[PDB]
RNA sequence: UUUUUUUUUU
RNA sequence: UGGGAGCGAAGAUAAUCUAAUAUGUAACUCCGUUCAUGGAAAUCAAAAGAGCUUUCACUGAUUGUAUUUAUGAAACGUGAAAAAAAAAAAA
RNA sequence: CGGCGAGAAGGGAAGUGUGUUUCAAAGAA
RNA sequence: UGUAACGGUACAAGCUGUAAACAAAGG
RNA sequence: AGGGCAUGCAAUACCAAUCAGAUAACAACUGAA
RNA sequence: AACAGGUGCCAGGCCAACAAGAAUCCGAUCCGUGUAUUCCGUAC
């Protein structure tokens, strides 16, 4: 249900984040020189600003509920639990760990 | 016109006309030649197919059938009271035994002049035969 | 014929035979890889042997004999420094 | 050797050093391939990393788990310095972007907060923090 | 026209049957059934006579 | 103008339309039958590169 | 088989894209007007158009729509010589294409030396031959937001068009009129638009084609239909030509419908030509020489050099063809002789002169 | 090597579909059964329906593995089981042929993709995964992810993927035969009536003379007489 | 001259 | 898989022996087969003319390489099957 | 009662006598 | 995908996977 | 296919120079497949 | 080839959800699809 509302969101995020960054260039294409292009230019993305912002208040909460069985749940393990209904995870792989030097320990 | 009329309807291929076939049957008929073999099977043939325009896949009768095949009812559409007839009264007699003198008889040159017939004739006969022998039972209401 | 750059002037416009049955201890010289359309050896992927890799070669006395032996190119050790990477290249087969 | 070469098959490659090339590749799509192994199943590998571990500035968008736990010292203080140096969403890697250039290229001091605004990592803040 | 041959045409459309590729010619043998087959399982010979 | 077709000869006289002579014309025509006209007063003559090289 | 390189490309048609659902982002997912690609917020940032400004300069060009089939290091220095011409080209680099990096993607950037150098290569598009499919490049300014007209070709040929009815209502009015003023004759011309055919007055392909009404007249073809005379018969700008075309008489000249249309159709022709000429000018004019070493050089980046007979003798197989045949090198060793003898002709020609 | 044509000629009756139509003539018989038939294995493991098993209906979002389409998503139009096939838009596209109607001169369609060289798309993730369906208490159908464990949408209408299949009409066309000529073409009603009037006077008429101005009159068919 | 292609009416 | 690429010996024939045939055959490594291979002329022919590539038959066991033993689907040409120059400046 | 828009790269190959023929190393199912 | 081990079944060249021969009734 | 389905076949390759292993700081360091 | 299966062994008319004879004579035990004669169904 909630990730048809997150589709929408986004893509108007997107649009708006690629008008933002064209009228930044723009205005920073003609800084020695003054102008009413120039304030033209900085009212609009003024306006854009607020524009954008609200879409990230509404989408803040979406992202966070999307996001939900993503993450391991030691609750929803084999390991940990013998309830019906069991999840499990893939393995992943992380440089970091991989090139360290560990001992099979478990305390 | 018989010949051509069964080529294909192709650029590369000499066909007659409908126009062309008409002014050629009232030309024949002025003659007291309206009743020409070849014209009538041109005739039918141009139609049978509506002057080549119509186009259909190759289509071959079969010849034989599979074993345990379909099976489709239909009733009889033969008016009732109707059979087929019946053989005489047991059989004939032998052919080489008994049928050796009823077999042979004395030639005449009514006959000598039968066999020096020409085959068109003959193919002709055999066509205005066919042409005639085309008949189908009534029924009560049709008469 | 076509593709003269190439080797095998001698060998398109002939029978199909031939072609399959064509034998290499027929040619004394070597013959260019790029011309022959030999594929890269590991020891090129490796360096920058432009047109030089690990060719072969027959002999031939006047008693009618021939063989086949293994020759390795010619390969030198330098330094080139890059301008653009920042860093120098030591060891470079080249 | 029986065929000769041509205009068109005069250059080789090497059967391991080679460049992939997919759209000049010879396959078979209407053809089963046993050599890839249809039914065996993989991971999903993180498609953002730093430093060696999951880039942070990612996790709002994308999620994903985080080892903070699992970091050093070492490790740690760069990754803070990272998310208080004025982070840009930006700096985060791309699956198979478009040919043309990244905006990362420029990273100049914007006007406007890209993907998700400073508010959104407290969370992981907490935990490095706790970390540290 | 007729009223039978009518009638009779009437059902031209009805479904056809089965039937071979033109041409079809049943492939049969000419030498004997007795053979050796000594290449073959137990259950599987034919040899009465030979 | 006595020429005995075969089935080959056939196929190109009912297949290409360059053999159509109902639609002929001396400055336009096909090569071997393509679908585009070309313009057989213009087309055999080269022509030079936007670098002025003949081509 | 083994695994191909660079001489071997591949490349299919693409499908259109169209949105059967306009409420289903998930499948259906909108395209972009900068990249011409599909949104993947997902996995994409947004641009800006504007990156290549901060990695190579101001005075830099965005090319685009160029062939496929083709190495980006041919395309570097077939660019490069056409850029060349205007100025001095500081780098040449083209965007591999995503699944083949051998193939070209379809876009490349263009560098510049100077800003009015840069400037002169953005008015005019550019037109390549039948080998690179007539593949026509694209081109803008980053520094500026300056276009190319993509309609030259397309424009000029509606003016062509145009003259030629002119010039055939001019002749009519001739007929049915006798000979008329000047000033008053060309009062009864008009043209046509290029975008879509829309009556108006004549003297925007004129100024376009010919430059001027009087030479219109003074052209080849155009100088056998008509004939103006002086004012006794019986540098200069638009005042000044007007004022004397205001003292001036027009007459035809008798041709026949074959004749007529000959000279009309020729007309066409010499245009076209114009027209072409204009679009294909060489890329050495105004340069200095170049050595012969340098121009084999220039020559081995299209074209090879041939093998060497000396090889080539080997190729010869040993079942049908005899390796070393005496007779065979004897054809060769007179073929070499009468090389020199061919290029004594030639070479003769230079100390007659 | 003196064996590669026999060889060659060998492996075709592989290929080959043996046994072929043949018309019959004059004094002629057919060579069908000197043809070897195709060796072939009979044990070997049954057919299954992967398309079954793997819960993918027509119009779901999919991803190509391999092959040119290294990475490009589609949607599904059609499905053959028993080659264990699917279709998917805007990919592999190689078969081209002639324009059968208004447009270019040239019109290519898309050609079916194996099964196991797709997968299905997460829905949040977008990755490929695995789906299950799991039933409610009511018997209400759930078609659930494994990464995100998430619902899966509803496929596309077929009203929205209906599309003409050109390739089919082509060939169609194709068997007929050439294009017509011009003039045969041309319709006559007015003459092709009075030739099919003129066909039911010959064949219907049993020998008899057809009207004429001065006796318009003709015979009348006789019935099938019974053996009495 | 010693021949020959059946549908009219999806 | 007697398909394609790299490398690639011997038993055997020549009534021992060299070349040569076997054979570019066997073993080893790699591509994985009509959605393939190949390819739209700086070709062939000689004063005529054919017109990308590919399969079959005949020419023909002719020409050629060898010789003490063999090997050789040669080139031009004819018949037949299948027929294919380019969708294309952008929106 | 048919009359000079009368041209299309200057390079490859073929007899080694070429006023001759052909072609363009450089494009897609 | 194809197979090997252990356990159950009647210890077996079958079946089966500790839920190891079945849920068939969601108001 | 409603539900369930231990363990082993050494698996970051739904991708990416080569050379051991949970796939190796440069260099040493080499290559017919 | 009515090899389409079964019924005690060789079945168009018997079981097999849709046509068609428990048909007559002969038979060592001994059923018996078997010999002789004859009828019927069939777009099987």
């Amino acid at each position: 249900a909630k990730q048809q509302k997150r589709e929408a969101l986004e893509t108007r995020r997107f649009q708006l984040e690629e008008k933002m960054l064209q009228l930044e260039h723009r205005i920073r294409r003609m800084e020695p020189a003054q102008s009413l292009q120039k304030e033209a230019w900085q009212a609009t993305l003024d306006r854009y600003r607020s524009d954008h912002e609200d879409i990230l208040i509404q989408l803040h909460p979406l992202r966070k509920e999307t996001t939900q069985l993503l993450a391991p749940d030691w609750r929803y393990e084999r390991k940990y639990s013998d309830l019906p209904g069991p999840i499990r995870w893939k393995k992943q792989y992380i440089p970091a760990l991989e090139d360290q030097y560990r001992k099979p320990i478990r305390f | 016109c018989r010949a051509a009329v069964n080529r294909p309807a192709t650029r590369s291929y000499k066909r007659p006309l409908a126009h062309q076939l008409v002014e050629l049957h009232d030309l024949m008929r002025e003659r007291n030649l309206e009743q020409n073999k070849a014209l009538e099977q041109a005739v039918l043939r141009f139609v049978a197919d509506d002057g080549g325009c119509k186009r259909r896949p190759r289509e071959v009768k079969p010849l034989l059938y599979q074993r345990n095949r379909r099976y489709i009812s239909c009733p009889d559409l033969i008016p009732d009271g109707i059979e087929p007839a019946r053989p005489c009264a047991e059989a004939l007699p032998d052919v080489f035994m008994e049928r050796q003198a009823s077999l042979v008889r004395a030639c005449t040159p009514e006959d000598l002049a039968r066999q020096e017939l020409p085959f068109a004739v003959q193919a002709e006969t055999a066509y205005r035969r066919l042409q005639r022998n085309k008949r189908f039972l009534r029924f009560v209401q049709e008469e | 014929p076509k593709n003269l750059n190439l080797w095998g002037k001698y060998l398109r416009l002939v029978g199909r035979g031939a072609r399959r049955g064509f034998k290499k201890w027929q040619v004394i010289p070597p013959i260019p890889v790029k011309a022959y359309g030999r594929e890269p050896s590991a020891a090129s992927q490796t360096g920058l042997y432009h047109d030089e890799d690990f060719n072969y070669h027959t002999k031939r006395t006047f008693s009618m004999r021939r063989t086949r032996r293994k020759i390795k190119p010619n390969v030198f050790r330098r330094t080139f420094t890059s301008s653009l990477l920042n860093v120098t290249i030591p060891n470079v087969r080249v | 050797w029986y065929t000769p070469p041509s205009k068109r098959t005069w250059s080789k490659q090497h059967n391991k050093i080679f460049t992939p090339r997919p759209l000049s590749e010879r396959f078979s799509p209407h053809k089963l391939h046993p050599e890839f192994e249809w039914w065996r199943e993989r991971t999903v590998q993180p498609s953002a990393l730093f430093m060696g571990f999951p880039d942070l500035l990612a996790l709002p968008l994308r999620g994903g788990s985080a080892y903070i736990h699992e970091m050093d010292a070492a490790t740690l203080a760069v990754v803070l310095a990272s998310l208080a140096h004025s982070p840009s969403a930006y700096s985060v890697s791309e699956r198979r972007p478009p040919p043309s250039p990244s905006p990362a290229v420029s990273l100049s001091s914007s006007s406007f907060s890209p993907t998700h605004l400073p508010q959104h990592l407290d969370s992981l803040l907490a935990l490095l923090g706790r970390q540290a | 026209l007729p009223l039978l041959h009518r009638l009779i045409a009437s059902f031209k459309n009805s479904p056809k049957m089965e039937s071979h590729i033109e041409g079809y010619v049943k492939k049969k043998p000419i030498a004997g059934r007795d053979w050796n087959n000594l290449h073959a399982p137990r259950k599987h010979w034919k040899k009465m006579f030979l | 103008p006595f020429v005995k077709l075969n089935k080959a000869k056939r196929y190109v006289l009912d297949n290409w339309p360059s053999r159509n002579w109902d639609d002929w014309s001396p400055y336009r025509c096909y090569v071997r039958g393509s679908r585009r006209r070309y313009n057989i007063p213009q087309d055999l003559l080269p022509y030079k590169d936007e670098l002025g090289e003949w081509h | 088989a083994c695994r191909p390189g660079a001489t071997r490309m591949k490349w299919y048609f693409q499908k259109p894209y169209v949105r059967r659902v306009k409420s289903d982002f998930f499948r259906f997912p909108l395209l972009s007007q900068v990249t011409k690609q599909k949104i993947d917020w997902q996995y994409h940032h947004p641009r800006s158009g504007y990156e290549a400004a901060c990695i190579f300069g101001p005075n830099t060009l965005e090319v685009t729509n160029l062939p496929m089939g083709k190495t980006c290091q041919y395309l570097q220095e077939r660019l490069w010589r056409f850029f060349g011409k205007f100025g001095i080209v500081e780098q040449v680099r083209v965007l591999p294409h995503e699944r083949d990096p051998y193939q070209t993607c379809g876009t490349a950037y263009v560098c510049f030396r100077s800003r009015m150098a840069s400037l002169r290569a953005v008015r005019l598009p550019v037109h390549l031959p039948a080998s690179l499919h007539n593949r026509v490049l694209h081109l803008r300014h980053l520094g500026t937001d300056r276009t190319s007209d993509d309609l030259f070709y397309f424009r000029r040929q509606q003016a062509i068009s145009n003259l030629v009815a002119i010039a055939q209502q001019l002749y009519a009015y001739l007929e049915e009129r006798g000979p008329l003023p000047a000033h008053r004759a060309l009062r009864l011309l008009f043209e046509r638009s290029y975008p879509r055919l829309a009556w108006r007055q004549a003297g925007v392909s004129v100024r376009t084609c010919c430059g001027s009404w009087l030479g219109f007249f003074s052209r080849s073809p155009f100088n056998e239909l008509f004939y103006l005379a002086r004012e006794d018969e019986v540098s200069l700008t638009d005042r000044e030509e007007n004022a004397m075309l205001e003292k001036m008489v027009i007459f035809p000249h008798l041709l026949s419908r074959e004749k007529l249309q000959a000279l009309l159709l020729r007309a066409g022709r010499l245009l076209q030509m114009d027209l072409q000429n204009e679009l294909s000018v060489h890329w050495r004019t105004d340069r200095p020489p170049l050595p012969d070493w340098t121009q084999k050089q220039i020559q081995l980046w299209q074209h090879q050099d041939p093998l060497p007979e000396e090889l080539q003798i080997w190729s010869r197989t040993k079942d049908y063809y005899k390796i070393h045949e005496e007779r065979f090198l004897f054809k060769l060793k007179l073929k070499k002789e009468r090389a020199q003898a061919k290029q004594e002709m030639k070479q003769q020609r230079r100390r007659l002169e | 090597s003196r064996y590669v044509k026999v060889y060659r000629k060998v492996m075709n009756l592989q290929r080959r579909k043996t046994p072929l139509p043949w018309t019959p003539t004059f004094l002629e018989f057919s060579k069908e059964p000197s043809v070897p038939f195709p060796v072939r294995e009979k044990l070997q493991p049954a057919p299954i329906d992967l398309s079954y098993y793997l819960n993918m209906e027509v119009g779901d979002l999919v991803e190509v593995l391999h092959g040119p389409d290294c990475g490009r998503q589609g949607v599904v139009l059609s499905i053959s089981k028993k080659r264990n096939t699917v279709v998917v838009d805007g990919c592999n596209m190689k078969k081209s042929f002639w324009n059968p109607g208004v447009g270019a001169s040239l019109i290519t369609q898309e050609m079916p993709i194996h099964i196991t060289n797709v997968a299905l798309l997460d829905p949040v993730v977008k990755r490929p995964t695995r789906v299950k369906r799991r039933f409610m208490m009511n018997g209400e159908c759930v078609r659930i992810s494994k990464l995100s464990g998430s619902a899966m949408p509803e496929p596309v209408s077929t009203s929205a993927l209906r599309q003409p299949n050109l390739y089919q009409e082509y060939l169609r066309q194709k068997a007929l035969g050439p294009p017509l000529k011009a003039s045969y073409a041309r319709p006559d009603p007015l003459h092709l009536k009075i030739l099919q009037r003129l066909a039911r006077h010959i064949s219907w008429g049993q020998g008899s003379p057809l009207p004429t101005a001065e006796n318009p009159r003709v015979n009348s068919p006789e019935p099938m007489a019974l053996r009495r």
